[PDB]
């Protein structure tokens, strides 16, 4: 397949072929150009806090340790010794000042660096430039409020750059709220989907949610439960889909604070989110603090996913075109009482983990259309994200980002898409810039 | 009767464990284990949901199962939270669970499910302190097939504790899983172990 | 004690089931028939067929496993067949297939097959009307081995009707597998389940 | 791999790489050239006789959804959403008069017509084009006697010329015995090998079966029961083979209305048979009479194969190179008792269903004929299939097609696989006739 | 009761076994072996090692795993060693396994493995010529997860022979297991069954 | 990939691309030009003694029938019936005189010719070319003290010279101590790892032995331990490494004949290794007296490792990038005593075997870096294998080969890679031997 001409995704975003969910090529040439490219999330400050403590995590199929400096800073590196290639550290998480393989004994330091070779004089003599084989390191590793993302692509735009107009929206929450801490270790389960098929989900759906969870929003009773089996809309103004130009979106729902939570946490956390809306409308005014503790799904593209307020944070981790590995944390507001934060915790993994109540609904919906794929009267088959399209706006004196004003829609798939094309057709990021200098006229069309 | 000074390998929580059942030995008190664990997979098996709960589930009951962070075994220095709750449910939580099951919009349910459960190396002993609570431990494997090809089979020790409920029935109080697969190969673990 | 009204996916057969073990418990029953059927596995494991038709299988069996099509949860109008026979035979047909087994023209024998299996979750129950009756339930895992690296695992819940027959020996004249996977993915059935 | 000039298939099919039961490209390949153009067994009335019965089928790699109209006729659907892609339906078999998909609530009717979406008015307002948006359809659907096939390719022959000269061989069977039932649910079990495999050795192969089922014929006791271990070749005159243009061809032994079926069948089926022969031997002659009554080893190509009298009929779903989805159900006719028909569908998969001790017999036949194909030694290896080459005739007085007049030999691999050749090298069916102008001259060389 | 001319499939050695467990039956010894092995079992899916050599090995055993090679049915002229040991030990060649285990160098071990055993099936029989000789056959299935996403499962039948030694406790003096997958896949058979 | 010009080993076998353990296409271009080219081992003459006794054996990801001829010669042949290409023998070990196919019964010959065809006079006539229908034969096969070698391509050179310099380092244990037997049936295992992975372990590898094998070495009290957890370098002389043209190669510990030998035996080789060595002294000299009782880890290549005096044997055969059947066996002197055969043979096994508390080590160290070979990141980097450049040497006057005179180094990997180069850019062996005309000066570089 030649992706320089290949349509993958029609103008506008407002189709894609079916094949993307299931051709191995295209896969490989992800690897290339989303994961290879594109900023990936690591871990949390949360998780590693202390100088030597390490972690083990993906970007993309390559594993990267994720290790806080001596000097506070946070490095990450292959997870490949430079000798022969085993992999390096076998475990998730850990305090150390080095890493020593097991194959030939070679030992690098938490900085990367070759620090020790067992009978290097005997062996080697002075024949061994160590300073030249220091560990792989990942180019790019920035933090938003703590959230660690690392990027191999040294010409990657900042992350929060990267974040686009995403980033006005995530601040009340990831910023203006004392701050997010991520509680892990996080669950971990395979599915049989292609990695783009939670992630669009996430960005952007809204109109699944009373069909698909129909029995979780009965069963569970949250806040959202009136939608179950699409017995009521929404009304006018319940919120709105956003997008940006490197692919990031959301949906807000405005004021859903306690988000998938059971009635067993429905009132607890509608007094603490709204007592500190409260102090917030003072300090950055009333439509951020109400932002704030408004339920948002988002992807930060490519393959991180998050539904503030409900705390749940994903990672969808690609395998191949149809296996992903999905990873759940929940987030928790720092200055939340302990014992709610492990309660929240717990209704995180009970309604989104392993064994979540609401993601096992998805589960279906995921497998099947990505593996569907595959099929061969499917592969040139038109995906469709048109729901309110000629209805979007850039520029809102209030809103930013491609905007549609409403809280059921796919223009947060249009612009997750338009930028998928864009980086897919594009050899490096100066390329995906130029097929980008007009991403919003290009999604606001017929308006 | 084992030292973890010396068998490097056991954690404290299993040593504990095992000594529970290498003292007192009742052969009936393992009769009755068997019986009571044999009825429950069955409710599980032909997913007689309501059933498990009114007759095998303790009003007081914590259902357990973790997922624990793979750590160096000479770890001793990182002290973050070793494990996440894949489940840790109360009787109302288990209720939700239930309902969840058996609302006929639970889409992922048509066609039905087929459930087999094989029980095995059932342990029981009455605790020292509560001459009510009785300790079981058993270990499961279970089959779950879905529509035509999919299979996932489930591994798993369980470290339950059971007592004696409302009409003298013996009830689940605790179920405690320590699961043993890291990453789960199965879609989900949305079963009941 | 199951209603299926609210136990909604519970079928009627398997309430039916229920109900004949949760009543009457006798662990000397239990016994006996745990010891039946791990000497029927053993005969089966070291391909004894034979020896398992002459002291195992009474002369009036049904030897019945069954595939069921995947419905809709919610289907009530389509009537037509649900099931068929993956196996439905009476003696007879029975020593057809172990004919077939102990032929030294049986090229897929050759080399020798290798047989594991797992019996577990022995519930037994006497018949209310027929005295002599006795109804097993267990579960089986069976592991089939051949040509190197071929390996296939079948999983079952069998419902078994024993009697006694000649020599006062207790035998099987009735076994019935509702079989939980739809599409094999183990090559064939072709096992004594 | 260069289809157009690859020879695959030697020239009379005489022989054919065995990479053709290996090559994963070249299974990629037969999707387009062979499944995609070519008619496939969907179901019988039988199984869908009223308004709003349908069941899901494969049609190669792809399921559809084949559903009995409000008008009597049959129309088939690609089992695939038209929105986001998810499989539509997940169970077999049912009655209803649409279909709701499960993810956003989609529904289509019984005649693949978008009919609702949720919140349509508000939401898509009148923007959405529902009548562009029905199920992908099945471009032909049609009916053998009630046996219905389906074909994507709208330039395909008519399913009745596409039979070509195996039709006349099949009609005493399967319309003038007052037709045939099908009886379901199949049987469904996966095996390593190649679709080919198993299609090849129904098409054609007498040759194996008194060794191949040497155990299977001396203890089941049946009619075909003298051959056990080759103990005896059947007499010259017990019967033929035959092929055709389009591919199908059968083996004919004379008399075996029985079949496979244990002796405890045999009587009251040689009764029946017989019996019926007396009838139709006034209405459709003496030789198509004893058709009737003789069993045919038959294969529709591409993929669907059946014995007649014995009542097994096969489908070969494909997989990939080694692997193909078996379904078995049984053929009755419809006049015979009801407990007859009972017994014969439990003989039927006593035989050669999931746990058949007839097919076991056939397991290492095909999946190592098949797994060799990928070994590279063998890959441009030649399996043969001369048997009976130049002693076939074409345009017989009696009996029609490229006809083998023994019982034994290889003239229906040969036809098989000519056809084959001509699809695979081809881009359409005008190709494939075109390169099929001389079919029965290339087949009858050296007589 | 089996005979091996007619029982064309069945090997000596296995009609053998089966006829120890067919005539004495005694429940009671069928209760203490089925404890002897879940203890056993508990131990080494806690990776008690050193426990399990000193509760439950008995210093003069033989424990022995073979491969046996693929012969044709009706092989009879070629008569090479028909089998290999991929555990042939002695007490001291188990010991030095287990301080291989336990060794803090052996980075196999890092991050911690998960063993699950189910035993099933078990028999048991005094021998008849040594009346402090007790046979036990049993079954099992050994679940091994590490490293996040490796599960090896291994299935096998067991012939032991346990006596009293020190202590009057039951000790293991034989397990012989023919280990029924030829080409293994599962990287390795380092387990003891 | 171009492997005319791709580099995939760079000059003097310093470093590989990781690639080379990962990528498939690369695997398949090895079934061709390092498979189907080189010397593959099959068996010993142990296992085959007797006139119409057989084995399989993989060569490649082929499999081939081994047996002895009548005449006391060895043909082998492809396991793969010449009509329809069903595998032909579905058994390890035997004796026989022909093998007949159970698919429609024809029947070979232990010569490989086609012998009988059921039904062939009124069946095939005449028409059968019997003659030309015999299984496709192994061209070369050949035998170096007793153990059997086949290679594919009749322009080989001998085995014995393919062996090279590596030939006078085998000849005292494999010639001058009487002989050796190979003690069957081996161990087979199935690790996720590249072939080539624990080929370049045996060929060269004694720097992980002290680390990799910390805990056999101390469990075990073997006579190599002294080293476990690296807790002493060997002696300045306690070996050597070498490697030769065809890519053969192997380390040399000096005297070590008890090799991984628990110290229940060590008391016994040793006597057994030097009573031997005193009488060879007289016959060979002292230096090869003492090869003899000396540990040799070698690899034949490509795929065929042994340590003499630990007596291990293994083949690694290929099935995937990433997946290798292991096939171990153990290697006695025919004329050690009966019960000592037996116990080193247990000893093998317990080591090295299926649950070999040695090779157990290596499972992750093999595992991981090959799957590594796979990872994005990872495909383009460098894996080292420079130990010891630049102090090799070639002709010297005591000890053939390129030699490096330390225990410890990478001169037999640089061997083995330069030889892989060779064969993986040509495209027959006088391409091979063109690229190899300075194949030692390319070796020792910079001396
Ligand atoms: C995915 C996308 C949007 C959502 C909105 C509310 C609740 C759950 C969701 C899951
Ligand atoms: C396949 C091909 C031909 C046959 C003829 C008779 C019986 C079974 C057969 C199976
Ligand atoms: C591999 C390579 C070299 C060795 C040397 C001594 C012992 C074991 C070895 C295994
Ligand atoms: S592969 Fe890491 S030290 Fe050699
Ligand atoms: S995928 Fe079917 S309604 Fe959206
Ligand atoms: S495939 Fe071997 S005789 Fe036909
Ligand atoms: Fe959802
Ligand atoms: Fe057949
Ligand atoms: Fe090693």
């Amino acid at each position: 397949m030649n992706y320089n001409n290949k349509i993958l995704v029609s103008e506008s975003g407002l189709s894609q072929k079916h094949l993307i969910h299931g051709d191995e090529e295209l896969f490989q040439h992800e690897l290339k150009t989303i994961f290879a490219r594109n900023w990936l999330f690591l871990t949390h400050d949360s998780l590693i806090p202390a100088p030597g403590d390490y972690v083990t995590a993906k970007m993309g199929i390559d594993e990267v340790i994720v290790s806080r400096q001596n000097d506070g800073s946070i490095r990450a590196f292959l997870n490949v010794c430079r000798h022969r290639g085993k992999t390096l550290v076998s475990v998730e998480a850990g305090n150390a000042k080095g890493f020593v393989c097991s194959y030939h004994g070679w030992g690098f330091g938490s900085n990367g660096e070759l620090q020790s070779v067992p009978f290097e004089k005997d062996l080697y003599g002075e024949s061994l430039n160590k300073k030249c084989l220091g560990l792989k390191e990942v180019a790019r590793v920035e933090s938003f409020h703590g959230f660690i993302y690392g990027c191999f692509d040294q010409e990657a735009p900042p992350l929060m750059d990267y974040l686009g107009d995403a980033a006005w929206y995530l601040e009340p929450m990831f910023k203006h709220s004392g701050g997010l801490e991520l509680v892990g270790p996080p669950g971990k389960v395979v599915i049989k989907a292609n990695w783009k098929a939670p992630a669009e989900n996430f960005v952007g759906d809204a109109y699944h949610v009373g069909w698909t969870h129909a029995s979780s929003l009965r069963s569970g009773e949250s806040i959202f439960s009136s939608l179950a089996g699409n017995a009521a809309l929404p009304p006018e103004g319940a919120g709105l889909q956003m997008t940006s130009k490197y692919g990031s979106g959301m949906g807000v729902l405005w004021d859903g604070y306690s988000g998938v939570h059971s009635a067993d946490l429905v009132p607890e956390l509608m007094a603490f989110g709204g007592a500190k809306q409260e102090r917030l409308n003072k300090e950055i005014g009333d439509v951020r603090a109400r932002i704030y503790r408004s339920h948002l799904n988002c992807t930060v593209f490519p393959n991180n996913s998050m539904l503030t307020c409900s705390g749940v944070f994903k990672v969808w981790n690609p395998i191949d075109a149809n296996t992903t590995e999905v990873w759940t944390y929940a987030i928790v507001e720092k200055d939340m009482p302990e014992d709610l934060k492990r309660r929240l915790a717990d209704s995180v993994q009970r309604t989104f983990g392993p064994a979540g109540f609401w993601e096992s609904d998805d589960n279906d919906n995921m497998e099947t259309a990505s593996q569907n794929g595959k099929k061969y009267q499917s592969r040139d088959s038109d995906l469709l994200s048109n729901l309110g399209f000629g209805e979007d706006v850039y520029g809102d004196a209030v809103y930013p980002g491609v905007v549609g004003k409403s809280a059921i829609g796919e223009t947060s798939y249009r612009g997750f898409y338009r930028a998928y094309q864009a980086h897919v057709s594009s050899s490096n990021w100066a390329e995906f810039e130029h097929a980008s200098s007009t991403w919003h006229t290009e999604l606001t069309k017929t308006t | 009767m084992i030292n973890i000074q010396e068998d490097k390998l056991v954690s404290a929580h299993d040593a504990e464990e095992i000594l529970r059942f290498f003292n007192c030995h009742d052969s009936a008190l393992q009769q009755e284990a068997t019986t009571l664990l044999t009825q429950e997979a069955h409710l599980l098996d032909i997913q007689a949901y309501r059933a498990w709960l009114e007759h095998c589930v303790g009003s007081e009951v914590q259902y357990q199962v973790i997922s624990r962070e793979l750590r160096a075994a000479s770890e001793r220095r990182y002290k973050l939270n070793e494990a996440m709750n894949v489940y840790n449910e109360n009787f109302q939580q288990l209720k939700v669970r239930v309902e969840h099951q058996l609302d006929p919009q639970n889409w992922g349910n048509s066609p039905k499910l087929r459930f087999t459960r094989f029980i095995t190396n059932v342990q029981a002993a009455m605790d020292v302190n509560d001459k009510e609570l009785l300790h079981i431990r058993s270990n499961v494997i279970l089959h779950r097939a879905r529509r035509g090809n999919q299979v996932d089979v489930f591994y798993a020790a369980r470290e339950d504790k059971w007592k004696r409920g409302e009409g003298g029935v013996r009830k689940l109080v605790q179920r405690f899983v320590d699961y043993p697969e890291r990453i789960l190969q199965t879609h989900n673990l949305m079963v009941f172990l």
